[PDB]
């Protein structure tokens, strides 16, 4: 019902030739003319006509016409009338197997793009026609149709069930082309089926036996693409249907071991993944019993840098082998050392740097699983690695930074002058390496060391800050991020020691300079603001000269992220949803300012809409947003409650709804906020207690709840009982056991103090304490340095229980430190 | 303690690693 005319054809052919001209500007001119014509449907009818039917014209003009149309599909398919679209569809399927490889590639890319963009529900007979075309006599047609089906399976596998269950016909049919004579078709066949293994697609699982028998029959295929796809198949079958591989495990392991050494590096990388996946299964040790002795040297050998990467310098046989060795070391732990140590001896001291490098990487990879077993060798290895940090080849320096980092805990545990002092000295020198890959390795290692050492670095603080600040001049972009993180960690590790004028004036200027440089859309803000958050908590009162623009920018980031989210929610096809990391980062930095500046932030908050913005952040679908806003709420509750008090009526029900322990961090920050709000509410928190308490009690008696959530729940229940004993005390019998067991283990501080005066007051029902009194006695003995008020309180309840003497039988079940501290402080 | 930062996890994930 549409046919071309010579005038229109000549203009298109003219325009298509012109688009192939070599000249500088005629190409920019032809694109503006295509831009205009692209939105006219009759033009796309001409494009597909040139591709499939103008066999007079050459191949490059025909296929370029098809590719321009492909771009129009990707952009304007919505606007295509159902008569142009059907004409393109029919011509594609009818020329799926053209004799020209370039034309055939172009038709398929059309098919594939219409199928995805425009959605398969709207091309109902595509899959049946493609499947019928698979049975064709002509090879190119069968190959081209299978080419399309494979792209479609890779792109749209998630349409298994409602076209209407097409996989129930295709998958059984793909399995029949595993035996096909042409290796190309065979690859397509198992490539298609591989898309549906992890899904446990019903059509495939009910044919799992035919699948497995056809895979075995294909194992010795000489064509790499088959071997590779057979290897992929076996690795996924390992994850979902281990049951049916079990009777063949010995031959499969034997096969994968051979393929892990394949001459084709892509085959070997697919094979190598088998070991990663097998290590997770509980059957691992039993299965590998006869092959582990060869697997370990095979893995270690593939960890060397390939020759290409050697010259160049992302996932490859090196990383995969290393990852496998890491997991295996975790599975076998010390049993692995007799396999690894001879290799390590032959590699760590080798004359050829590529070999030695791989030795050092082995040493780091096994560190976590084999740590205990290698303690005896560390007094020799660690001084050796510190010497390698000065090795002449950069890649040896950078891997040595890493594996030293993997032994940081052992190093901090030894006398600081022996290993820690020299390691840190030469890591700092390495920070200023001239090679960018070493900078990033040494910086990351140093961060790792900072986290392990904590206050052990305070004597070195000035020299660390000299090195870290200097790096601002040498680093740009990619390692500045690592550098910010090293500064953030330093601030978390030495805390308030950072708060000295010499340090502040050395560190802030370059931090603010990179701050003024970045704009509100740059994701580089994430490490910078997370760094400033840590710096502000450490610098506390000394951050005051810098906080004003820092605060107002964070509130701005939250405000714009909320507004963009609401816009996107309003018209999603016109406005893109915002990255809510900007908001999470910005909330956390405000938490850092409120913790660090304390009361000094109130003048900033008094002039802000942060609480109105916090109200909406607390209700966000995403947990990390809720988690950061509740953390900010507790911090503002401490710093400037004057401004929070009017909002409590609205915040409390929302805090009540986020006492859900499936989200640990949200649940935790919510409970902590409730506690801090209590202390400043006073008796006025009476009406809000029914909204939280019954769940808090359920949370504190829930098994396999992380210790930190339990202590915060204990501290909040204590604080709520200090403030309104009337409605809290009835539950004493129901939570005192886990309360005492958890709070027994926290340092004597203001939260501990606040919580224990709460338990004392709950004086209001002493009968809730009796049947489990052993736990309270222990909990009060946990106190080393209690302030006098709390001591006086403590003597009263213990002496009161005594007077109900007869108790000595019970009191002798005390361990000796328990019984003796109670007599020492309180005289019972 | 009291309250969960989640900042350390973010720094660990940006850290350099050979695999």
């Amino acid at each position: 019902e549409w046919k071309p005319d010579e005038q229109g054809l000549q203009q298109i052919l003219q325009l298509l030739k012109e688009s192939q001209s070599p000249d500088t500007t005629i190409q920019r001119t032809v694109q503006q003319k295509l831009e205009q014509l692209n939105q006219y449907p009759d033009f796309n009818n001409y494009l597909i006509f040139v591709l499939t039917k103008l066999k007079s014209e050459d191949e490059p003009t025909r296929s370029l016409s098809g590719l321009i149309l492909k771009n129009n599909v990707k952009a304007h398919f919505q606007n295509f009338p159902n008569g142009v679209t059907d004409f393109i569809k029919s011509e594609c399927l009818n020329n799926i197997g053209d004799s020209s490889p370039l034309i055939r590639a172009t038709v398929g890319i059309l098919i594939t793009t219409i199928a995805s963009k425009g959605e398969l529900q709207n091309w109902p007979d595509l899959l049946p026609k493609l499947c019928s075309l698979l049975d064709s006599e002509d090879y190119n047609t069968c190959e081209g149709a299978f080419g399309a089906l494979q792209k479609i399976c890779e792109d749209s596998a998630e349409i298994l069930d409602s076209l209407d269950r097409p996989l129930n016909i295709m998958i059984p049919k793909f399995l029949q082309f595993f035996k096909h004579s042409s290796p190309k078709i065979r690859s397509h066949a198992v490539a298609c089926v591989n898309q549906f293994i992890i899904s446990r697609t019903q059509a495939l699982m009910l044919h799992i036996d035919s699948f497995i028998e056809n895979l075995f029959a294909l194992a010795g295929d000489e064509e790499p693409e088959v071997r590779k796809n057979v290897c992929r198949a076996l690795v996924m079958l390992l994850e979902v249907r281990m049951d049916r591989l079990l009777p063949h495990m010995h031959n499969i392991v034997e096969y994968m071991l051979q393929r892990t050494q394949d001459q084709d590096e892509n085959v070997a990388l697919e094979a190598c993944e088998f070991w990663l996946t097998l290590a997770e299964q509980p059957i691992c040790k039993d299965v590998l019993v006869r092959h582990l002795p060869k697997l370990i040297p095979v893995l270690v050998n593939g960890m060397k840098y390939s020759d290409i990467d050697i010259i160049l310098l992302d996932w490859n046989l090196r990383k995969c082998s290393a990852a496998a060795l890491d997991v295996l070391a975790n599975v076998y732990r010390d049993e692995l050392l007799p396999h690894i140590l001879p290799l390590l001896k032959e590699l760590l001291f080798h004359h050829e740097w590529v070999v030695k490098e791989s030795g050092i990487l082995v040493l780091g990879a096994i560190a976590e699983g084999c740590m205990q077993g290698m303690i005896p060798y560390l007094p020799e290895l660690i001084p050796h690695l510190i010497q390698c940090l000065s090795d002449k080849k950069a890649l040896v320096r950078s891997i040595t930074c890493w594996t030293l980092s993997r032994y940081a805990h052992w190093v901090v545990s030894q006398p600081p002058d022996t290993y820690l002092k020299p390691l840190m000295t030469e890591l700092l020198k390495r920070i200023l390496d001239s090679n960018k890959r070493v900078q990033e390795a040494a910086c990351s290692a140093f961060a790792t060391l900072e986290e392990e050492a904590c206050t052990e670095l305070v004597p070195y603080l000035a020299y660390i800050l000299d090195t870290l600040v200097f790096a601002f001049s040498k680093y740009q972009h990619k390692n500045l991020l690592i550098l910010y993180d090293a500064i953030g960690t330093l601030a978390d590790s030495v805390g308030h020691h950072l708060n000295k004028p010499e340090y502040i004036q050395m560190l802030m200027p370059p931090l603010i300079q990179k701050w003024n440089m970045l704009k509100d859309e740059d994701k580089d803000l994430f490490p910078l603001l997370e760094c400033l958050s840590s710096v502000a908590t450490a610098l506390q009162s000394g951050f005051l000269p810098y906080c004003e623009p820092v605060y107002q920018r964070c509130v701005n980031l939250v405000q714009k992220t909320l507004a963009q989210a609401m816009l996107n929610n309003a018209q999603p096809d016109q406005y893109e949803a915002p990255d809510k990391d900007f908001m999470i980062v910005a909330l956390d930095l405000l938490s850092g300012l409120a913790e660090g500046l304390g009361g000094n932030i109130e003048q900033l908050v008094a002039r802000s809409n942060i609480l109105t913005l916090m109200y909406q952040c607390m209700q966000d679908k995403m947990p990390e947003v809720r988690q950061s806003s509740f953390a900010l709420l507790g911090d503002l509750t401490k710093a400037c409650f004057q401004h929070v008090k009017p909002c409590i009526a609205d915040f409390m029900p929302i805090l009540g709804t986020n006492l859900n322990p499936e989200f640990i961090s949200v649940c935790n920050n919510a409970t902590w906020a409730i506690g801090e709000i209590s202390i400043q509410m006073g008796i006025e928190m009476q009406p809000y207690i029914p909204m939280v308490l019954h769940q808090l009690v359920e949370i504190i008696n829930r098994p396999n709840t992380p210790k930190t959530l339990l202590e915060n729940t204990a501290i909040t229940i204590g604080r709520l009982g200090y403030v309104c004993p009337q409605e809290v005390a009835p539950m004493l019998q129901q939570f005192i056991r886990p309360w005492c067991t958890s709070l027994r283990n926290i340092r004597d501080n203001e939260e501990k103090d606040s919580a224990f005066r709460g338990i004392c007051t709950m004086s209001v029902n002493p009968s809730g304490v009796i049947q489990d009194f052993i736990f309270f006695c222990d909990a009060v003995a946990s106190w080393i340095n209690p302030k006098d008020d709390l001591r006086d309180m403590f003597c009263k309840i213990l002496h009161g229980f005594k007077n109900q003497e007869n108790w000595r039988r019970f009191s002798d079940q005390f361990p000796l430190p328990l019984k003796e501290r109670l007599a020492a402080f309180y005289g019972v | 303690p009291g309250k969960m930062d989640s900042r350390g996890e973010h720094r660990q994930d940006r850290r350099e690693r050979p695999y």
